[PDB]
């Protein structure tokens, strides 16, 4: 499971 | 001139011309053009996109005779104060609506008749999806991102459902991987189109292995956000002797070089492996495999009433007569 | 080639048969009984000219929204005249002409008020004060 | 390119919009909304969880989320 799925940091 | 004796085939003739409100307003002209404007014939197909409206309203204009109900998007947030009789509807749309579970199982028991239904984006229950069970003559159901049912009700549905044609079970977020196997275990033979993405580590090779076994006719398979498939599972695929679009986006353990296999599969015209393609790379997949389109379909059509075209107003390919533009 | 049609009042009109063809009426009369001309008890022979001058003008047209501007002239007639041709059109079953005469008694309702179309078209108005108001909620939700 | 809102919610939900550049927006569905397959094939990054849940007509370039608590 590579690739994290969470939102870009500002 | 006397318009009174002029038949009742061509008043409804006349009607027929008329758009939906200019169609209500001629009912409050006599009795007999009242009995005329609710006929039938008027009726067969409505489309109330987007409309705030109390659903006894929208059960009575169902029950007016309605074969195709285009609704999505739609407001009926207060709860049925009559009872109606069963419906003719042959085809309807009320996806991503804001409608109660009460309000929907009112409207859905009284439907034995629908070919094609999507409820996309809608909390459901045990009851709705046992009474959706009566419709034994679905073709394509959409259900991605529907809730609050069981495995138990879904095997139900699946098992009366032995025409489906079109699947679409993405992306329901409260399911197990019960309902998972119970998906692949159920679904009809007749399938050729199944979109069974979203569940992650709840959808194992084995389930894909169950699938491929029961449903040797799919066209179209979409395995989208799989972490758990890889190149292993491959070999799966070519059991398939009439895929044609796979789906395998965020199966992220797929290494890219990998997908050269799928190349092989004869009847293959499209891929999707969106996520898991190297950023500077995807022009060299392309072009080791330029018999087939890759990631050019960000969407999928599986089970959807109304696609592409930027306008398009059709449900499953049928425009609605009756409507508010 | 050519064929002959008796209105109801008497008068014979010779037409091309392609041209008779338009009305499925005269179509599935030419099939059985022979001899012509061919009765047409319930259209009179104003109407029938009209109805042969329309299909004339749409014999090679291949065949929802939009009257032509030729059928636009061709119905600017009186009420009574319009009034035959829809029963004209449906007793011959001409299908275009039933579209674009429909249409026109459509477009005619379109934007008057229920008071005007009982006027315009002398309709009588049964129920009403309580029934009204009643198909009015009835229609609310629109 | 792509602009991700702050996060705020009431006793049931969580939202967030999302603010799409002009090329990428252009390939926004006006017919149907996107699962969260759909929405990270156009490249939109954000967690697991968040529902495309409805269409803001005014301005199709802008993604309305949620997620339950």
């Amino acid at each position: 499971a590579g690739s994290v799925e969470q939102t870009p940091k500002k | 001139v006397s318009w009174d004796s002029l038949p009742d085939e061509l008043l409804l003739g006349i009607f027929s011309c008329l758009c939906l409100p200019e169609l209500l307003k001629v009912s409050g002209v006599c009795k007999r053009w009242y009995r005329l404007a609710s006929d039938e014939s008027l009726w067969q197909t409505l489309d109330l996109t987007g409309k705030n409206l109390h659903p006894d309203v929208t059960g009575r204009l169902l029950s007016q005779g309605v074969i195709a109900f285009r609704c999505p998007r739609s407001f009926m947030d207060q709860p049925l104060a009559e009872h109606f009789s069963p419906f003719r509807v042959q085809h309807m749309d009320l996806s991503n609506s804001v409608i109660e579970v009460s309000t929907l199982h009112g409207i859905l028991s009284q439907c034995s008749k629908l070919q094609n239904l999507s409820l996309e984006g809608l909390r459901l229950s045990d009851p709705i999806v046992n009474t959706l069970a009566k419709n034994s003559n679905l073709v394509r159901l959409n259900l991605s991102g529907c809730s609050g049912f069981s495995e138990f009700a879904l095997q139900t549905l699946l098992s009366s459902c032995s025409r489906l044609d079109e699947l679409n079970l993405s992306w329901c977020f409260d399911f197990t991987e019960k309902h998972v196997q119970v998906a692949v275990a159920h679904v009809s033979e007749t399938i050729t189109q199944l979109n069974l993405s979203g569940y992650r580590k709840n959808l194992q090779k084995s389930d894909l292995s169950t699938l491929v076994r029961r449903c040797p006719n799919l066209v179209h398979l979409d395995l989208s956000d799989s972490v758990m498939l890889k190149n292993d599972c491959f070999q799966e695929f070519f059991q398939l002797n009439y895929l044609q679009h796979l789906s395998l986006s965020r199966c992220y353990d797929i290494i890219p070089e990998t997908l050269l296999e799928l190349g092989e599969i004869p009847t293959l015209k499209t891929l999707q492996v969106f996520g898991i393609v190297p950023d500077g790379t995807l022009q060299l997949l392309k072009e080791a495999l330029p018999h087939l389109q890759i990631n050019c379909s960000h969407f999928t059509t599986i089970a959807r009433p109304t696609i592409g075209n930027k306008k398009n107003q059709e449900i499953w390919g049928i425009k609605c007569r009756l409507t508010l533009q | 080639a050519s064929i002959k049609l008796q209105s109801s009042d008497g008068e014979i009109f010779e037409v091309d048969v392609e041209i008779a063809k338009q009305s499925v009426t005269i179509k599935t009369m030419l099939e059985d009984l022979g001899m012509d001309p061919v009765p047409l008890p319930n259209v009179n022979a104003a109407i029938l000219k009209k109805v042969i001058q329309w299909c004339t003008h749409h014999k090679d047209d291949p065949p929802t929204d939009d009257i032509p501007v030729w059928d636009q002239e061709f119905l600017k007639v009186d009420q009574g005249t319009l009034f035959e041709l829809i029963l004209a059109a449906n007793y011959l079953d001409i299908k275009g002409l039933l579209d674009v005469t429909c249409k026109t008694v459509a477009n005619m309702i379109k934007g008057k008020t229920p008071e005007e179309i009982r006027k315009t078209f002398n309709i009588k108005n049964d129920f009403t004060e309580e029934e009204e108001a009643q198909v009015r909620k009835e229609n609310q939700w629109c | 390119q792509i602009y991700y809102s702050d996060k705020y919610d009431d006793e049931e939900f969580e939202y967030r919009h999302v603010m799409l550049p002009k090329d990428i927006a252009k390939l926004v569905p006006k017919t149907h909304l996107m699962s969260e397959s759909e929405w990270r094939n156009l490249g939109v990054q954000q967690s697991q969880g968040w529902v495309h849940y409805m269409i803001h007509e005014p301005e199709p370039h802008i993604l309305l989320f949620r997620r339950p608590l």
